[PDB]
RNA sequence: CGUGGAGGUCAGUGACGAAGCCUAGACCGUAAGGUCGGGUCGAACGGCCUCUAGUGCAGAUCUUGGUGGUAGUAGCAAAUAUUCAAAUGAGAACUUUGAAGACUGAAGUGGGGAAAGGUUCCACGUCAACAGCAGUUGGACGUGGGUUAGUCGAUCCUAAGA
RNA sequence: GAAAUUGUUGAAAGGGAAGGGCAUUUGAUCAGACA
């Protein structure tokens, strides 16, 4: 008995894509959150006499 | 092709000034280039038992001589680039500093 | 709508920063937070003069 | 392979440490398949998995 | 430090799961969800609250007895077997 | 905890099961407009606060 | 596919391409621009060279503040480098194209690289970490990467 | 002069290509602008007489989004330290095993717990993203398994209190 | 499937900026033919 090769055609073929589509919500929620990710309210400085 | 001969390596002017956390680490290259010139080919493989003859006393404290034995011999796999490598085992003798360099007859 | 633009809880930070002082949504953790609100030149603001 | 498992059942299995714990570097083929506890304690019984001596601290100098 | 050493003391909860509204805001030293008083007989709701009543309103939920209301007075609360 | 109520428990066992990708399955409906779990939650990036 | 401005005939070219490539774009366009024109045989040993350390990559645009070396003498500059992945990705689209090339039936012995160009790809966000608690961006510039192989006429 | 809609009219234009967009191609107007040719494109849109307005932007430390130079630059320098061989793999400074060298040095870099976390525990498969180098590895990714009480706790009692 | 911004190809210019106004040479391109 011999069939060697064994692996799935189409659950790569439609993870490859559903992988980017995850990664490109979060980059693009990441590039439209990262303006005021540095807004700090009662930041005081320590730069004095 | 497959020679093999016994060589002195003052490793005393070779890890001069070396900060002490590297002298055993340089060591180990400074043999790997020894190997590399005497009978010069790349891919030169160090033995175990020589490793722990370098690290023998720490980082710092790598004896001042040591005395290898070179071994050109051919590569057993295809290897499609240099197809001979080096093999550098020590030779266990009290007081290595003193002896020229010999070719050991192949057996 | 008579709601419309105004149901924000937003106010200005004013000076000692380096941005307009347009009102802006406090808060955090979202992108809405800081973003301006209340004006007629804002996005999500109300329009001038809204129609009757 | 990855032993990684191994070592920490052999480790549990003599009772000893994981340093002190030696599996067979010729044999990682056989120890590979040692997935129980009772597989590790044959492989212990076989000699492939060897429990290491405690390193010496003497009192002879005190 | 009143910053990043004094956040690190954060560890024990002042708010807990409430039941009449299943959000943490059950105060537990003093016994009275914050959102909708939980011992008080009536939720809380404030008109200046407005968009906090939407949340909370009904219609926020399954509303599994008002959804029919409509459909059994169109019909005019009638009983008994449909037909034949 | 290790010691905890049956009432946070509960909720810890639906935030487990509530925690999976989206099924394969889901994708190849007619007019399927989900491509991904966009509710999925690991306990390295947000807490849930119960 | 849409290829560049390439003004050679279809019947005696072959391309290759690479796209989202993780490469980063400044310097693999300096690897794409020191082959840009040569023979496919002779690339194909520099670039290997390069590899071997010897023979730098001339740096032209992107090249601010690198250091200076020896091996720029060759090709008039004073500032090069030797870009590991980026001559590791440029090789692997090399290869392909002599693979197309050769199954088209087209002769190995005068393919010459004619068109070769990099454009950039996406950008890749993830957050660095800055003093007085404040988020930065610290992304990745990735490269879309398209070849022509094509072979000498008269 | 130009824009979004409305009432008339051209029995107006259009899948034999409407609108849009590009065009150091052409024409008209002092100008606002208008017209034509070419490429792209794919379903609707104009001329004139009037009506109506959420009707013309270079600025407001303007709002939102997107992108540059700086710039392959600053840097990725605390916690003493790594080295050899083999295995696996397409690929090993970083995984695994063996050999060395060292470190925490019993107020530990050890063995458990309380808060807090919530499945991170464990196995198999995997490496697109994450692990500010890498990765064959992982507290990641996919699939599953796993927590057994008359005696351990809660439950019971009361404290300051509510 | 616009712009900022970028790659390749082609043309051109370039002694411590670049851009613009008037005029003409030179290169490209267009014009009508008075048919
Ligand atoms: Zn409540």
């Amino acid at each position: 008995r011999s069939f060697l090769p064994a692996f799935d055609k189409k659950g790569v073929q439609t993870q490859q894509r559903v992988w980017q589509t995850e990664r490109f919500d979060k980059k693009r929620l990441d590039k439209r959150s990262a303006k005021f990710v540095n807004n700090q309210p009662h930041y005081r400085d320590q730069l004095l006499q | 092709d497959v020679v093999t001969r016994e060589y002195t390596i003052n490793l005393h002017k070779r890890l001069h000034g070396v900060s002490f956390k590297k002298r055993a680490p340089r060591a180990v290259k400074e043999i790997k280039k020894f190997a590399k010139l005497h009978m010069g080919t790349d891919d030169v493989r160090l033995a175990p038992e020589l490793n722990q003859a370098i690290w023998k006393r720490g980082v710092k404290g790598v004896e001042y001589r040591l005395r290898l034995r070179i071994s050109r011999k051919r590569n057993e796999e295809e290897d499609a680039k240099n197809p001979l490598f080096s093999y550098v085992e020590p030779v266990l003798v009290a007081s290595a500093k003193g002896l020229q360099t010999v070719v050991v007859e192949e057996d | 709508s008579e709601k419309a633009g105004h149901q924000t809880s937003a106010e200005s930070w004013g000076t000692g920063r380096a941005v307009a002082r347009i009102p802006r949504v406090g808060g955090g953790g979202t992108g809405r937070s800081g973003q301006g609100a209340f004006g007629n030149m804002c996005r999500g603001g109300r329009m001038f003069a809204p129609t009757k | 392979a990855n032993l990684r498992t191994q070592k920490r059942l052999a480790a549990s299995v003599v009772g000893v440490g994981k340093r002190k714990v030696w599996l067979d570097p010729n044999e990682t083929s056989e120890i590979a398949q040692a997935n129980s506890r009772n597989a590790i304690r044959k492989l212990v019984k076989n000699g492939t998995i060897v429990k290491k001596a405690v390193t010496v601290h003497s009192k002879s100098r005190t | 430090g009143k910053g990043t050493p004094s956040f690190g003391k954060r560890h024990n909860k002042s708010h807990t799961l409430c039941n009449r509204c299943g959000r943490r805001s059950f105060h537990v030293q003093k016994k009275t969800c914050s959102s909708c008083g939980y011992p008080a007989a009536k939720t809380r709701s404030y008109n200046w609250g407005a968009k906090a009543k939407r949340r909370h309103t009904t219609g926020t939920g399954r509303m599994r007895y008002l959804k029919h209301v409509s459909r059994r007075f169109k019909n005019g609360f009638q009983t008994g077997s449909a037909s034949k | 905890a290790a010691q905890k109520s049956f009432r946070i428990k509960q909720k810890m066992a639906k935030a487990k099961k509530q925690n999976r990708p989206l099924p394969q399955w889901i994708r190849l409906r007619t007019n399927n407009t989900i491509r991904y779990n966009a509710k999925r939650r690991n306990w390295r990036r947000t807490k849930m606060n119960i | 596919a849409r290829y560049g401005a390439t003004s050679t005939n279809p019947a005696k070219s072959a391309s290759a391409r690479g796209s989202y490539l993780r490469v980063s774009f400044k310097n693999t366009r300096e690897t794409a621009q020191a082959i840009n024109g040569w023979e496919l045989t002779k690339a194909q040993k520099y670039l290997e060279q390069v590899l071997d350390h010897q023979r730098a990559i001339p740096f032209r645009r992107f090249n601010s503040s690198i250091g200076r070396t020896a091996q720029g003498k060759e090709f008039g500059v004073t500032k090069a480098r030797w870009p590991a992945k980026s001559v590791k990705f440029v090789q692997g689209l090399l290869q392909n194209a002599a693979a197309n090339a050769e199954a088209k039936g087209l002769d190995a012995t005068k393919l010459y690289v004619s068109h070769i160009q990099v454009n950039q790809a996406p950008k890749q966000r993830r957050r660095t970490y800055r003093a007085h608690g404040r988020i930065n961006k610290y992304e990745s510039s990735p490269s879309h990467i398209e070849l022509v192989v094509t072979e000498k006429e008269e």
